């Protein structure tokens, strides 16, 4: 019966494990079982060569990124309230600047731990948990919350500067519209596909532009790793809308230079004019900024469970939620290395910085990677 | 259906609504008159020649 | 079962299974006839043979839709004299079909619904086709049917008497009094409302009934 | 150009004139080159037109048409869980069926809508593929392939705005399960949006009954987690800061029943507010006015929520209506039965006030009918005065009557057949008939049981019973024991209440016996009769015509009369012998009828069934042994053989048996084995305690069109029958039943398939506790 | 008989002492229909004669009854109000 009752459509495997430049790890210093297969928008911080990594279970660490030995450790897994014995339950990723570890919690109570010790330098219960990264710049904690609000919060104490709804879909249409402080404008994508520039300093709409027509009578994806966070090249926002409809459009008016609505792209980095991206079939492509004219592709990665593509060791490095890492020949597509550093896999992203590659794996959290 | 002692061979088919007779009208006295038909019984009381029951055609 | 044949090749075999008495295949032929040829020239006459094949196979839920279908095909026809009879006839078989008759038990107290639904159609028939041969039959069905409802409603008016519910007696009869001028069920409810009145101390109205009792025993 | 002839090529569903008039240039009309193009799309506007190409020879139009008429079949492949007619309903939603115009433009559009159906059903990870397979002469098959990846399942809900209760305890109220272990399965975890909607109200109740009167759900957003599985939800609420019911301010048409209203608004001022109580309390008045004649008792309350003190004040606005809404009642679906049966099963009189309590009791009178499928009515307020309500009981009946059949002895042998038939509710009269009996070469049994439930209009339930068991215990015609047993007993219905009723009757019973077996407890009865025969010969006869007063009483609270859900029906029955009887004794017994719904869906119902029975002499005498209690073999315990649980008989040595068939029917007979032996036949006890533990369970493998006809229930059926007058002195190499502790058991699962003649019950059970042994048939097939 | 158990029986369709005060002889059936509604019986072959008549069996303790007959004229202008109890 149940051996015959089954029905699951297929996802293509991983071919091409390459090791042409022998990949390694720099170390492991893992916090613990991180977010796991639970879904949230958590992502660590590595500033001042300090791994500000934690788990959504509750253990918080500061790791001196040399073997990732601990600088400090606290635990925002709390103990009592209208729920007792809290975990971390973090909605926003780990943002660190100043003496403030800015983290959005799924409690809708957000914190700023004093980065020297992790004592809460301030914290704030806010209107809904952050659906995006705590974007902290210019006195303002730029929040895309659950409610689609442009919650601007003071990074010095937790004073709400304002809170303004941009894009409110039918449900939590899960888009990571992290409001990017770009050239004095609050630049934020859409959980509908309606993209916008708003004023950074007060939350005054520069414009709002529809790009993607959301699921429900215009049906779009719920597997794709869509970066609905925008990227601007000063006059032109080069970004994906809620399904991944790529669009070059003006910063100050929203007027389309070109757009790849053909894209339902998962991840992307705008590398010069070679936008290195993750296509919707969990395969690779790369288009121009001068049009979305394709530079190249790869489908060796195909239907895998990928993180963002990063540039480490001069190479297009990408990891996946199966626990592999992979090294795309940065222009010509080819696998150059494969480090299956775990099998727990990653919901956070590689950070190809500080001469390292910071990840928080789902269960074996922190591997620092080199080749 | 079929049988061998045959008291099963009586199967469906009847003219039961044909078999009776009509009935005997009202003769109520003066002042005690009330209306006699309000229902759908106000029918056009007529025939169209014979051919009743099984004698009625089936097209 | 009934494959792609010429329509007459279906229809004559349907006429065969009609004349074989196999309404089961005659239904099965005539459907796939009008499935392959709803544009059949006798697709109306398919339905008249279908209701023929339905009723002789006792297939009222098929004969319900087909009579509506013949209307929904074309509600104007010379064949409504069949159909408006057949719909009342469908309602006649829908009225009662049980086997309690040889038990010394009658069915004239069971269903007023497809009684009246036949009384709807058969009155519509003798309205719509007073000329057709059915009108001798259908009127006698209507002649039978009103007293069948009367005997039914007498059996209702019996119960409130056997209950003693004399207010519930009267209006049940007062229906029949303004329903039936002839039925003996009304003639025999005629003494009981007098009693119900005299149980309700409406003796004065009951002697006014007792006049009618005298007048309709006359 | 005026067309002389239009050429109608490949129409095949539409007529020529259905093609012709839809052409904006008809035959004989002035033809324009726009009307050429107008002939293209307007013929295409049929949707049955696969091509339209409109040409002419000078003016004589030739309209080159290919055609897309009737879909001739629709084939499904891969829908295995879900019904593909629900999928076909989306084709019917898009106006598509077999015998309907092909339109290959609409392939992906409805295919979207099936995946949009999938999007809505609790999946999104599910593709479909309509495959157009062309069939003869215009036609097409809609082969439909379904590529279903996964449904969406409940994962974790964020709750915000709750600040007193737990998120987690709120989920415990809900439909929303996201855990089934590897060592626990209580159900499933899957998603549906309508579960959430009531779970808003489950939450909305959950604060309102506390006092929370500024409680409000701000928003509620389900994560479209990019995995096609992740159902995460934020639900945003405002807590509410609980308020006191500080007073009730009832107003309006109080209809003179205002004190009763004050009893119905007997409240606490300062009570931490509970609007669900008010939700009850208003309708109690509507039930009060529903029995006070008012059928539209409009009650519109108003909670003056006083935020100055965290209290509410309760304005209530009452509009009763007319006092005598009940005109009359209509009764439909009587198309097999008699309505006066049903009309005597009512408690509302016509020409009355509305008594709402009279209605549903009469409906409960039809619930305790047990020969129905729907109990349902339409309280049609007739247009005119509001003294006019005609309540229209269109109800659905059910199958009556049952045959049971347990024949043996081969089809090729002499006179032997088992019988038994029931026609409870005989022919719509309500007459409770059950008739059995047999013509055997072991007996000739006769039996009748007919009842007029209403021989007086109260419910004098005049039930007559008789029997005639001309049994012989066939060795020759005798030689084990002759026993002709016969008599009758008529008992009537005695209303103690409208849910309580007594029984009382007189039983004639003549039993006439000869050549009885030498064995202890049978003869111990005879010695209690002062009758001490020859204990080694069956040379003994016994003639009894006992006269007895029988009685009984029924508690009657269970919902249906054939398929209840809840309640308890205590049905006492017993007897006593009278002067003039040939033996002075009695018996008393009782078996329960208790339903326990596990959840108040009443889908799983525990059926608490225990059984009691005690029979005894009236001092100086004895209750005879044929009415000693017998059990096992689908009696109260399944999986055994019939009547095999109880005390077991001990035989005397027979040196005469009046016949022995050369060492056959060995019971220490006149040939062989002639010693004080004990039979494994259950002789039965003077006291009984058997029980059965039954638990209704639905099954997902059955359509609930007919799973609601089928009752499936596991059990662990135990019981003891034992003889309180058993001794150790007569039974010293023989086990004892003086103790009540004589408990066997056999356990399994019960099933009824309700056939067109009702339930035909099959039962398997297996003994795991057996007190001193019985006979066993582990699978049992009954009616 | 000697059986104190008899089930109760009621009828309905009656009025109150307030209700009999709500109309006077000379008033319309409509004035009854506004204040008291209609009853569930009139004189069908004769004049407007409205019947708010109650019947009741208590349960082997007597029989109860209230008859209220309201004869109007043919115009429906009230001509008679007759209250009648049991017996």
């Amino acid at each position: 019966l149940f051996n015959s009752e089954e029905d699951v459509v297929k996802m293509s495997p991983l071919p091409t494990v390459e090791n042409q430049f022998t990949p390694t790890t720099a170390w492991s210093t893992s916090v613990g079982s991180g977010i796991g297969n639970f879904y949230s928008n958590l992502h660590p911080a590595l500033a001042d060569n300090v791994v500000y990594a934690a788990d959504r279970a509750g253990l918080v660490k500061a790791l001196n990124a040399d073997d990732g030995k601990e600088i400090w450790s606290v635990s925002l897994a709390e103990k009592d309230g209208w729920f007792s014995k809290e975990p971390a339950l973090l909605s926003g990723g780990v943002t660190v600047s100043g003496g403030h570890v800015y983290i959005g919690s799924e409690k809708a109570q957000v914190y700023a731990l004093n980065t020297s010790d992790g004592t809460v330098a301030w914290q704030t219960k806010v209107a809904g948990e952050a659906l995006s990264r705590p974007v902290v710049s210019d006195g303002l904690v730029l929040i895309h919350t659950s409610n689609g609000q442009l919650q601007a919060l003071n990074e010095a104490d937790g004073a709400v500067k304002w809170t303004v709804n941009l894009d409110m879909p039918s449900l939590s249409l899960r888009g990571e519209s992290a409001p990017t402080t770009a050239f004095g404008a609050a630049v934020v994508g859409g959980d509908n596909g309606r993209v916008s520039a708003v004023l950074m300093e007060q939350g005054q709409m520069i414009w709002q532009q529809r790009i993607s027509q959301a699921t429900g009578s215009t049906e779009i994806d719920r597997l794709s790793d869509v970066d609905t966070t925008p990227v601007v090249v000063n006059g032109v926002v080069f970004a994906l809308a809620y399904n991944g409809n790529l669009t070059a459009l003006d910063l100050r008016s929203g007027q389309i230079m070109w757009k790849r609505e053909l894209g339902s792209v998962n991840d992307f980095i705008v590398d010069g004019n070679r936008i290195y991206l993750v296509d919707q079939n969990d395969r690779v492509m790369a288009l121009t900024i001068d049009g979305g004219v394709t530079l190249w592709t790869q489908s060796d990665l195909l239907h895998r469970l990928l993180t963002s593509p990063v540039l480490y060791n001069g190479n297009l490095v990408v990891g996946d939620s199966e626990g592999y890492l992979h090294w795309i020949n940065v222009e010509d597509g080819r696998f150059v290395a494969q480090q299956k550093v775990d099998s727990s896999g990653f919901q956070t992203e590689p950070v190809a910085a500080d001469g390292k590659l910071l990840i928080q794996a789902k269960d074996g959290t922190v591997y620092s990677i080199t080749r | 259906c079929s049988s061998d002692s045959r008291y099963k061979r009586q199967v469906s088919g009847d003219e039961a609504y044909l078999e009776a007779a009509p009935l005997a009208e009202l003769h109520a006295p003066a002042g005690m008159i009330l209306p006699v038909t309000s229902g759908d019984y106000a029918i056009p009381v007529t025939n169209g020649s014979g051919a009743v029951g099984k004698a009625l055609d089936i097209r | 079962e009934v494959p792609d044949n010429p329509p007459n090749e279906i229809y004559a075999t349907a006429q065969q299974k009609l004349q074989d008495g196999n309404w089961r295949q005659a239904i099965t032929q005539l459907e796939a006839l009008d499935n392959r040829y709803p544009f059949g020239p006798y697709s109306q006459q398919v339905q008249l043979d279908l209701i023929y094949a339905y009723y002789k196979n006792a297939d009222l839920p098929l004969a319900q839709a087909a009579i509506d279908r013949f209307i929904r095909l074309n509600p104007t026809h010379p064949n409504i004299d069949y159909v408006m009879y057949m719909r009342g006839l469908t309602n006649m078989a829908l009225d009662d079909s049980a086997l309690q008759g040889f038990f010394g038990v009658d069915r004239s107290d069971r269903d007023p619904q497809h009684a009246r639904a036949a009384f709807s159609d058969f009155s519509k028939l003798v309205r719509g086709y007073p000329n057709s041969q059915y009108t001798t039959d259908a009127t006698k069905r209507l002649v039978f049917l009103k007293d069948r409802l009367a005997k039914y409603e007498y059996s209702v008016a019996e119960y409130y008497t056997e209950r003693g519910a004399w207010v519930a007696v009267v209006n049940r009869v007062e229906g029949m009094l303004r329903d039936y001028p002839d039925t003996q069920a009304t003639r025999d409810a005629l003494p009981l409302m007098e009693n119900a009145y005299r149980q309700m101390q409406m003796n004065a109205q009951a002697e006014k009934v007792a006049k009618i009792i005298a007048a309709n025993s006359s | 150009f005026v067309v002389k002839d239009i050429h109608f090529e490949g129409l095949q569903r539409v007529a020529v004139g259905a093609a012709l008039l839809s052409m904006p240039v008809r035959t004989g009309d002035t033809v324009n080159d726009e009307d050429i193009s107008n002939t293209i799309r307007a013929l295409f506007a049929t949707g049955n037109f696969e091509d339209v190409r409109v040409l002419r020879d000078g003016d004589t139009l030739l309209v080159q048409v290919k055609e897309r008429p009737t879909i001739a079949s629709i084939t499904f492949s891969g829908n295995k869980s879900v019904k593909d007619d629900m999928l076909k309903q989306n084709l019917e939603a898009s106006g598509v069926r077999v015998g309907e115009s092909l339109d290959r433009t609409t392939i992906a559009d409805i295919e979207k809508g099936l995946e949009d159906f999938y999007y809505s059903v609790g999946k999104y990870s599910a593709s479909v593929k309509a495959v157009v397979t062309p069939l003869p002469r215009n036609r097409v098959d809609l082969k439909l392939v379904f590529q279903e990846g996964v449904s969406a399942e409940i994962q974790q809900i964020n709750i915000v705005g709750n600040h007193a209760f737990t998120t987690d305890e709120l989920i415990s109220h809900f439909q929303l399960r996201d855990e089934v272990p590897w060592w626990n399965v209580v159900g499933d975890r899957k998603y549906q949006k309508q579960k959430l909607a009531g779970d808003l109200e489950t939450l909305r109740s959950y604060y309102l009954d506390r006092g929370y009167a500024r409680f409000n759900i701000d928003s509620t957003q389900v994560s479209l987690t990019p995995d096609k599985k992740g159902i995460y939800v934020t639900v945003n609420i405002t807590e509410g800061d609980q308020y006191k019911l500080s007073g009730v301010e009832v107003s309006g048409n109080l209809a003179g029943h205002s004190a009763e209203i004050e009893q119905l608004t007997k409240i606490e001022p300062g009570e931490l507010y509970n609007g669900t109580k008010v939700t009850k309390m208003e309708d109690d008045i509507k039930k009060l006015l529903g029995r006070y004649g008012y059928a539209y008792p409009r009650v519109q309350s108003m909670p003056e929520i006083n935020d100055a003190d965290k209290t509410v004040k309760l304005r209530v606005n009452v509009d009763a209506g007319n006092r005598f809404y009940v005109r009359k009642i209509r009764f439909e679906g009587n198309d097999t039965s008699k309505d006066a049966v049903l009309r005597r099963e009512m408690r509302q009189m016509e020409g009355a006030w509305l008594g709402s309590d009279l209605v549903d009791q009469g409906k409960e009178r039809l619930n305790r009918l047990g020969f129905f499928e729907t109990v349902d009515t339409d309280t049609q307020r007739v247009p005119g005065s509001p003294d006019q309500v005609d309540v229209v009981y269109k109800v659905k009946e059910r199958n009556t009557g049952s045959f049971n059949f347990g024949i043996g002895y081969g089809t090729e042998s002499g006179v032997s057949f088992q019988a038994g038939v029931q026609q409870d509710n005989w022919l719509g009269t309500g007459y409770a008939v059950g008739i059995n009996g047999t013509k055997n070469d072991y007996q000739t049994y006769a039996e009748l049981s007919v009842t007029n439930p209403y021989f007086t209009v109260d419910g004098v339930s005049l039930g007559g019973r008789l029997f005639y068991n001309d049994f012989q215990a066939d060795d020759a015609d005798l030689s084990d024991y002759t026993n002709k047993s016969y008599g009758t007993d008529v008992t009537l219905g005695f209303p103690i209440n409208e849910y309580n009723s007594l029984r009382a009757g007189l039983g004639y019973v003549h039993n006439s016996l000869s050549n009885m077996q030498p064995q202890v407890a049978m003869w111990r009865y005879l010695y209690s009769m002062g009758e001490h025969p020859s204990t080694s010969d069956q040379d003994n006869s016994f003639k009894t015509d006992d006269f007895t007063f029988n009685y009984g009483w029924t508690y009657n609270k269970l919902d249906r009369g054939y398929f209840p859900t809840d309640g308890s029906r205590v049905n006492l029955t017993g007897k006593v012998t009278i002067p003039g009887s040939d033996n002075e004794y009695y018996k008393v017994t009782l078996d329960t009828a208790t339903y326990v719904p596990i959840d108040d869906d009443h889908k799983w119902v525990v059926l608490g069934r225990t059984r009691w029975g005690y029979g005894d002499g009236l001092g100086g005498k004895e209750m005879p042994f044929y009415e000693n209690f017998y059990a096992g073999g689908s009696s109260t315990v399944r999986g055994f053989q019939s009547n095999t649980i109880g005390p077991k008989a001990v035989y005397f040595p027979h040196q005469a048996s009046n016949y022995d068939p050369d060492y056959d029917y060995e019971c220490a007979t006149q040939d062989g084995a002639k010693d004080l032996c004990k039979s494994d036949d259950a002789v039965g006890g003077n006291a009984m305690a058997v029980a059965s533990l039954e638990f209704i369970t639905p099954t997902p493998f059955i359509s609930d069109k007919y799973a609601n006809s089928v009752r499936t229930s596991f059990f662990w059926d135990m019981g003891t029958v034992w003889d309180t007058n058993w001794d150790s002195s007569q039974y010293s190499g023989y086990p004892d039943y003086s103790d009540p502790s004589n408990i066997r058991m056999s356990a399994g699962i019960a099933l009824q398939w309700m056939s067109p003649l009702g339930p035909l019950v099959f039962s398997y059970a297996q003994p795991f506790k057996k007190y001193d042994g019985d006979k066993a048939e582990q699978f049992q097939f009954n009616i | 008989e000697r059986v104190v158990y008899r089930p109760d029986i009621n009828q309905g369709n009656y009025l109150t002492a307030n209700d009999v005060s709500k109309i006077r002889v000379g008033m319309t059936q409509q004035q009854v229909a506004y204040a008291l509604g209609t009853p569930l019986m009139s004189d069908p072959f004769g004049t407007n004669t409205w019947f708010y008549v109650f019947r009741q069996q208590p349960g082997h303790e007597g029989v109860t009854q209230q008859t209220l007959t309201l004869t109007f004229n043919s115009s429906g202008v009230l001509t008679n109000i007759d209250n009648k109890p049991a017996l």
